[PDB]
């Protein structure tokens, strides 16, 4: 962008090779990129603000505040007992098997 | 950019994955509820028989 | 605030959960056809004996 | 020496995140969120409750648990070991009784 | 100062990763979110008789 | 019809539009009353301004909270998961498989489980008689194994 009204120029980059690129010669679409493209920049919002509804939001944060709180211990307990209990399940894999 | 990362190690094509986990979770603990009654019979009468 | 005061205190004590919990699921996942035909099997085992 | 990015150099990344980030697929997983809180947050609380004590009472048996495994282990070896018994008994045993 | 905010941002998400793990967590529970729920339910009901 | 009064553009002449477009059946007559109902109102920049405000303020850092919640909750699940990815999708995929084929045998699972339920539930009330019934057996093959022949 030349500026925000439509302007537009090309720009060139050096690169690391020092092979000389002969005169005439064409650079391939490999290494070339377009400018901003606005319109696609506008419609990429469209989901990710359809996805900021407030019912949905405000819904969710509640039952989060709710089910979470203060259940910290309660996890860590679940998480130890389950991490004991499978532990010596998984032990015996050769008897379950068997 | 950590947690982008460990997350697309853990989450990287467990998409049919986690939907067969989700899917099998749920029907299991729908029809355990379903049954429940047989299981609480089991669990509450099996004890005398095999005691004897 | 709740989500993250959550996984702070939650964190130290999943490593061993979740080795454990994959191990003994794997316990079962490598064995998936013996454990349906197992079942298959005590399905017909035990219908003929609780009709009896 | 250094320059600072143009607003058509954020815009593009911004536009970049937007467009290959997948985000349409965010509002489902918001969406999916609702459905399992929707009216359930004191549920799934006692839930977590109730998964702490059952399995703080399955992992007090834990050792018992494995004695289980490994008579059963036992039990179904010798019997495995005598599975031709088993079939000479259920092929000649019936007509008899 | 704000664009070179954004922009060292935008260097860290890293779209693709982003992408990847989108997907699969939408394609986790696409068509059952409810039940889910109800599954939580039922095994709250049946931790509840079991206990 | 919905009469929606928009805004075109940064710096343009607002409009009203009808929104639905005429696929048929009944029209708009004229010297119709359009209420609050069926209207629409642009968002007008000063309310942009005063929810980007509201929103950065109450969800930004504060003294208590210096990096802000987003800031905290980033922190915490990049500290909380730090080498947690390989172990958690180990972890999700056995999970899988095993619910999986559970899930399978879910209908021959439930059906071993009400078939011991009756039986279990018609054999019970026998537990005495059963210790009898073993004991006699005994008994009374101890009355043919006294000697060897």
């Amino acid at each position: 962008y030349q500026d925000l009204i439509g302007n537009r120029y090309l720009e060139l980059k050096r690169g690391d090779s020092d092979q000389i690129l002969p005169p005439g010669s064409t650079i391939p679409v490999e290494r070339t990129e377009p400018a901003l493209d606005l319109d696609a920049l506008v419609g990429g919002f469209r989901p990710l603000f359809r996805s900021l509804e407030p019912e949905k939001v405000n819904t969710i944060a509640t039952s989060l505040i709710t089910i979470f709180q203060g259940q910290g211990g309660t996890i860590n307990d679940i998480l130890d007992q389950t991490a004991q209990l499978t532990a010596s399940l998984a032990d015996r894999d050769q008897a379950i098997g068997e | 950019g950590t947690l982008l990362d460990e997350a697309a190690t853990a989450f990287g094509g467990l998409g049919p994955s986690l939907q067969r986990l989700v899917d099998s979770t749920q029907a299991i603990a729908g029809d355990f509820r379903a049954n429940i009654d047989p299981v609480n019979d089991i669990i509450e009468n099996s004890g005398p028989i095999i005691d004897s | 605030n709740v989500l993250s005061e959550t996984v702070d205190q939650t964190s130290p004590h999943l490593s061993a959960a979740l080795d454990g919990v994959a191990r003994f699921s794997e316990t079962i996942g490598k064995r998936d056809e013996d454990v349906k035909k197992l079942l298959a099997s005590a399905n017909k085992v035990a219908t003929v004996l609780g009709d009896r | 020496s250094s320059a600072y990015p143009t607003i058509e150099r954020t815009l593009a990344g911004i536009s970049g995140i937007l467009t290959g980030g997948g985000i349409p697929n965010i509002e489902v997983i918001q969406t999916e969120v609702f459905n399992i809180l929707n009216g359930r947050a004191d549920q799934i609380r006692e839930f977590l409750n109730q998964l702490d004590t059952f399995t703080d009472e399955l992992n007090q048996q834990r050792e018992e648990i494995t004695r289980a495994i490994d008579s059963t282990n036992r039990l179904l070896n010798i019997v495995s070991q005598r599975n031709d018994t088993l079939d000479r008994v259920l092929t000649e045993f019936p007509p008899l009784i | 100062t704000l664009f070179e905010t954004i922009t060292a941002i935008s260097e860290q998400v890293d779209p693709i990763k982003l992408n990847e793990t989108l997907t699969a967590a939408a394609q986790a529970l696409d068509g059952l979110g409810d039940k889910f729920g109800r599954s939580i339910v039922d095994g709250n009901a049946i931790l509840a008789d079991v206990n | 019809a919905t009469a929606s009064i928009l805004n075109p553009s940064l710096v343009a002449s607002r409009v009203i539009q009808l929104s639905p477009p005429y696929t048929g059946g009944p029209t708009l007559r004229d010297g119709a009353v359009l209420d609050v109902d069926r209207t629409q109102v642009p968002i007008e920049y000063d309310e942009v301004r005063n929810q980007v405000t509201r929103l950065l303020a109450d969800l930004g850092p504060t003294p208590e909270q210096p990096k802000g919640p987003f800031g905290d909750i980033i922190e915490s699940f990049a500290d909380g998961f730090a080498g947690k990815g390989e172990q958690l999708n180990r972890t999700l995929r056995g999970l899988s498989d095993a619910l999986t084929a559970l899930n399978e045998g879910r209908g021959d699972f439930f059906a071993v489980v009400k078939s011991l339920a009756l039986f279990v539930n018609a054999l019970h009330r026998s537990d005495q008689q059963f210790v009898a019934l073993n004991n006699d057996l005994a008994q009374f093959t101890n009355s043919f194994t006294n000697t060897d022949q």
